[PDB]
RNA sequence: CCAACUUCUUAGAGGGACAAGUGGCGUUCAGCCACCCGAGAUUGAGCAAUAACAGGUCUGUGAUGCCCUUAGAUGUCCGGGGCUGCACGCGCGCUACACUGACUGGCUCAGCGUGUGCCUACCCUACGCCGGCAGGCGCGGGUAACCCGUUGAACCCCAUUCGUGAUGGGGAUCGGGGAUUGCAAUUAUUCCCCAUGAACGAGGAAUUCCCAGUAAGUGCGGGUCAUAAGCUUGCGUUGAUUAAG
């Protein structure tokens, strides 16, 4: 039941690709950057966008990621 | 008198509201009507009609309202003139459901084709700024045995809570020379004004992301004392 | 005809004598807070009364 | 005068009797009166439910319909000449406010 | 609030924590998380509380999960 | 109906000072509403309403359960003609207000 | 001011948990499984697409087409009957077949919620004094976090009596008396008393519901209601077993 959804994963990519340098690998601070920096309607899908965010922030500083 | 409980005024004002509503339906139907809005007083209370067409619910010096605010006063009980209409135009004249829901009302009954008239309305919804409506004929076409037609033009939502003020609804009828029509629109809002046209409260599917700013002076250093 | 008798049958309690509020049945009416409608009826104004859902 | 009065304020919806309290709470301590907050009685929730269908046939539905009615509440010293901007300060259609009567 | 058993493993939580809320405020944390010690490892739900509660009935059976019994003939 | 004539003309009195009257579709009440002085019951005020749209004098919609009626401007010319009242006395259906 | 406060009571804003931490598994890709910390590492439900059905509802609807009826009217009302009639079959459900219990007396702890009416006239009732009991009487609050109400609920806890018995388990059947609702209690409206004490000893082939505050036992409050719950709808309690040619 963990599997994250699309419209999470597709609004993980247009901030890490244009906010790579304003981040960290840290969940409960990028929590507090994904609210600073883009319209997120409701907290429950403020801090799981900000999750696999961060999910891509321990990840695409090693490997070819789309990044 | 003496006085009832506050579980039974809510009530009373609600199911006062839905009677008006009812009646200037049947009353107005002609009008572009599109509903109420009530404020209660301890003064003359303010009803309004949000009527498209205005002029019709006026006569010389305003003969349908002075009776429309008498007929309200002696089934309701009202004082001596604690009650007035005020008639109002309303902003985005096919884009509240119930407008054209009345204007193919009275379209159809003077004999058009149904794929005609809808093709009209349905090309004058999504016209007008919106961003998704679709449309439902339903009754007594083409044969003994009734069909129903359809026409989604647009993007619309189905399911969650927000399919209650980005969408509105309207249900009517249409007496035609044999049974009864069906008629079902709806119609789903823009969010542009944040404000008057459409609602508020962003769709909760989407994230409306921003730029960053222009990136000036990265370089050796600078200072000023002032 | 002949009002010593005509409607004599004494409408007081009981559901022979409440009615429902909007066009006159009988049946399934809903007296809760004094609102006075029929099951069915009560439906399509649901909203128009307040009484949203859980949503 | 020199009264004791209460004003109470009570609706379905919650966000419009959320500013309607703050808004008499800043209209008296602009005045700078003296006023004690806004207390909590709690939601009483109503929960009509229905068969949902009109006939018999079906695989044995309900729906349960409810409304919440909020309610708050607010004592003042001040004398009752100036209840009319208590009353008019703001016009709300979906709120139902009253006065206590002031005879102390 | 509460019936005979939902209370007796009421006070039991509340005087298993009060003597610990009375031990980070009056006594040092050294000897709070000694007598912690004790209590968590001895079946811990003592001065954690018990989250669960009534999960409510539906509309179609005579409780939360039951159903009436349905027949085909 | 069978038309007691000084009842008829209480209730065309009351839709002659005013275009409006609002009887209510439960004839088994003994006391019409907005008269509720002159010993009306409401098949009166219901049967002589009826008389009026035959001719057409009258025009009616039906609320939930209330029965209204508005006046068509040749209803106010014959309303002169049984009420003996010249074209200065009018009802309040051709303005009194602002 | 002849006291300080919000911890429980109550809402409101906000915080909170995401499978981020840790290892293991895996194209080191989505992810999976183990623990760390935590109140929480799946709380329950509502809205639910396209395209359908000759599914149901004309006996809710001044929604309606058609057809029939329209005064020795299916319109309307009053009076009595009727859907409750019983050689029989089937379907949801309530009690029991006991000793893990039945009695008797102690003893005790809940939550949701509703309450006097524009019309519509009958509401929840504490207290007091009469009665073995239903109930009757005056006197008072309550249109309600104000009164009923610290809602002294049941199961259960404990002390006695009862002992494997168709028994004091079990209460169908039925006679007599007694009270309230009402225009009227008979074909018993309900309630109370005394008496009567039938099957029934764990249920054939078959079949239903259900996986954690879950089933199940247990009461309680709504709805309907003048008098009314063996129903349904909610709450609490005790709580487990496993086509570009
Ligand atoms: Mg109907
Ligand atoms: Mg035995």
């Amino acid at each position: 039941g963990r599997v994250r959804t699309k419209t999470v994963k597709k609004a993980a990519r247009v901030i890490i690709e244009k906010y790579y340098t304003r981040l960290g690998n840290d969940f409960h601070t990028n929590k507090r950057v994904c609210e600073e920096i883009a319209i997120i309607p409701s907290k429950k899908l403020r801090n799981k966008i900000a999750g696999y965010v961060t999910h891509l922030m321990k990840r695409i500083q090693r490997g070819p990621v789309r990044g | 008198a003496v006085q009832i409980s506050k579980k039974r005024k809510f009530v009373a004002d609600g199911i006062f509201k839905a009677e008006l509503n009812e009646f200037l339906t049947r009353e107005l139907a002609e009008d572009g009507y599109s509903g109420v809005e009530v404020r209660v007083t301890p003064t003359r209370t303010e009803i309004i009609i949000l009527a498209t067409r205005t002029q019709n619910v006026l006569g010389e010096k305003g003969r349908r309202i002075r009776e429309l605010t008498a007929v309200v006063q002696k089934r309701f009980g009202f004082p001596e003139g604690s009650v007035e209409l005020y008639a109002e135009k309303v902003a985005t004249r096919g884009l509240c459901a119930i407008a054209q829901a009345e204007s193919l009302r009275y379209k159809l009954l003077g004999g058009l084709a149904v794929r005609r008239a809808c093709y009209g309305v349905l090309r004058f919804i999504m016209e007008s700024g919106a961003k998704g409506c679709e449309v439902v004929v339903s009754g007594k076409l083409r044969g003994q045995r009734a069909k129903s037609m359809k026409f989604v033009d647009g993007l619309m939502i189905h399911s969650g809570d927000p399919v209650n003020y980005y969408v509105d609804t309207a249900v009517r009828h249409v007496l035609l020379r044999q049974g009864v029509l069906g008629i079902k629109v709806k119609i789903m809002l823009p969010w542009d004004p944040t404000g008057k046209i459409g609602p508020k409260k962003p769709l909760p599917d989407h994230v409306s992301i921003v730029e960053p700013k222009d990136e000036i002076l990265p370089t050796t250093p600078i200072s000023e004392q002032k | 005809g002949h009002q010593q008798l005509y409607w004599s049958h004494p409408r007081k309690f009981g559901q022979g004598s409440r009615s429902c509020r909007v066009c006159s049945n009988r049946h399934g009416l809903i007296r809760k807070y004094g609102l006075n409608m029929c099951r069915q009826c009560f439906r399509q104004y649901a909203k128009d009364i307040g009484f949203i859902k859980l949503d | 005068a020199i009264h004791r009065i209460r004003i109470t304020l009570t609706s379905r919806n919650v966000k419009s009797l959320e500013k309607v309290c703050a808004d008499l709470i800043r209209g008296a301590k602009e005045k700078n009166l003296k006023v004690k907050g806004p207390v909590r009685m709690p939601t009483k929730t109503l929960r009509i439910t229905t068969r949902k269908t009109p006939c018999g046939e079906g695989s044995k539905t309900w729906d349960r319909f409810q409304m919440r009615i909020h309610k708050r509440l607010i004592d003042l010293h001040s004398p009752s000449e100036i209840v009319k901007q208590i009353t008019s300060i703001s016009i709300e259609p979906g709120v139902e406010v009253e006065v206590t009567i002031a005879d102390a | 609030g509460g019936g005979h058993v939902a209370q007796i493993y009421a006070i039991r939580q509340s005087i298993s924590k009060a003597l610990v809320a009375y031990y980070q405020k009056y006594v040092d944390e050294a000897s709070k998380k000694e007598i912690k010690d004790i209590l968590i490892q001895y079946d811990r739900t003592l001065l954690v509380a018990d989250p669960r509660r009534c999960e409510s009935k539906k509309f179609g059976g005579p409780g939360a999960r039951a159903r009436y019994q349905k027949s085909y003939r | 109906m069978l038309m007691p004539k000084k009842n008829r003309i209480a209730i065309y009195e009351l839709l002659f000072k005013e275009g409006v009257m609002v009887a209510k579709k439960d004839v088994h009440m003994p006391k019409h509403p907005e008269l509720a002085d002159k010993n009306v019951p409401n098949l009166h005020v219901m049967k002589a309403m009826q008389s009026l749209k035959s001719r057409g004098y009258v025009k009616e919609q039906f609320a939930w359960r209330h029965f209204y009626w508005y006046l068509t401007n040749e209803g106010i010319q014959y309303l002169r003609d049984y009420l003996h009242l010249p074209p200065e006395i009018v009802p309040a259906t051709l303005r009194r207000s602002r």
